[PDB]
């Protein structure tokens, strides 16, 4: 996350990481219940092996990745995790909720902002975080989005940030959790995805429009 | 038309006449019909605090 601010004790339980062999973190997640984690297929590409770590270490049973995604556009960039041993709940563990979809299209999508999490790079050409962060992300309206961007936008996409303000996702975050927040509930909205480097001018963050998939991840989780 | 106003008072999901307030798994629709309650210590979306 460049920019934003940590995370006090508390307050972004949902934050999974995925982490290789050494125990290093290339990719986030969010926690979904006991069980299941979302992610982003695009990160099933970026270790040989891994597993997910909360808050205690979880392997993975079972990786249930979309039959659409494309390495060349990202397009339906989502996988699920089911783990191997159930998560404990604890302080700085549980799960976001999954909104119902008309809900959420008409609802969640229409408020201002969101939030993205992570323990990826502080700046595009920096370090990674010892501490969670979190960053505040307007949504974008679609059509300013695609006016922005040298890729395609599709259907299954949102744009999220802002257009100078130096404030962003980045390496690291991807596959992390993007929350809307209801009356103080915190509802699934999104999947860090991709961007042109990290907070440049001109870009935005874009993501994985979970509404697009409510059914799909219902179906996967059984 | 009724859930676009204040989401017609519901805490969480609301469909339309009249209002219908719902509420996400692990929680309980209130007395009231609008309030969701949850049914243990680790509810979705909710901050540990
Ligand atoms: C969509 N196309 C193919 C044109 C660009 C993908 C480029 N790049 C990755 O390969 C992923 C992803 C990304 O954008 C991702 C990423 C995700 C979000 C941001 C951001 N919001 N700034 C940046 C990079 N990188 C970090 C770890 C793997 C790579
Ligand atoms: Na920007």
């Amino acid at each position: 996350i460049v920019g934003g601010q940590e995370c006090k004790d508390g307050e972004c339980p949902w934050q999974a990481l995925l982490i290789n062999e050494e125990n290093e973190g290339f990719c986030g997640g969010t926690i979904l219940s006991e069980f299941y984690i979302l992610t982003a297929a695009h990160c099933l590409y970026q270790a040989k092996r891994f597993k997910v770590r909360v808050g205690a270490v979880h392997e993975v049973e079972v990786v249930i990745k979309h039959n659409r995604f494309t390495k060349e556009t990202y397009d339906f960039d989502i996988a699920v995790l089911r783990l191997k041993t159930p998560i404990t709940f604890r302080m700085n563990v549980a799960p976001a909720c999954l909104p119902e979809r008309d809900w959420a299209e008409s609802t969640l999508m229409t408020q201002k902002t969101g939030i993205v999490s992570g323990f990826g790079r502080t700046h595009e050409k920096g370090e990674q975080s010892t501490r969670l962060k979190m960053l505040e992300v307007p949504y974008v309206d679609r059509n300013s989005c695609k006016l922005s961007s040298s890729f395609i936008i599709t259907q299954n996409m949102f744009c999220a940030g802002y257009d100078t303000k130096q404030e962003d996702a980045c390496q690291g975050d991807s596959g992390g959790p993007h929350v809307t927040r209801f009356k103080d509930t915190y509802f699934v909205t999104g999947i860090v995805s991709w961007g042109e480097g990290c907070a440049r001018k001109g870009k935005y963050g874009i993501y994985t429009k979970v509404t697009a998939f409510l059914k799909w991840i219902d179906r996967s989780m059984k | 038309k009724l859930c676009s106003l204040d989401n017609g008072d519901c805490d969480q999901f609301c469909h339309e006449n009249s209002v219908v307030c719902s509420c996400a798994r692990g929680y309980t629709l209130a007395d009231n019909g609008k309030a969701c309650i949850p049914t243990g210590p680790y509810p979705c979306g909710k901050q540990t605090l």
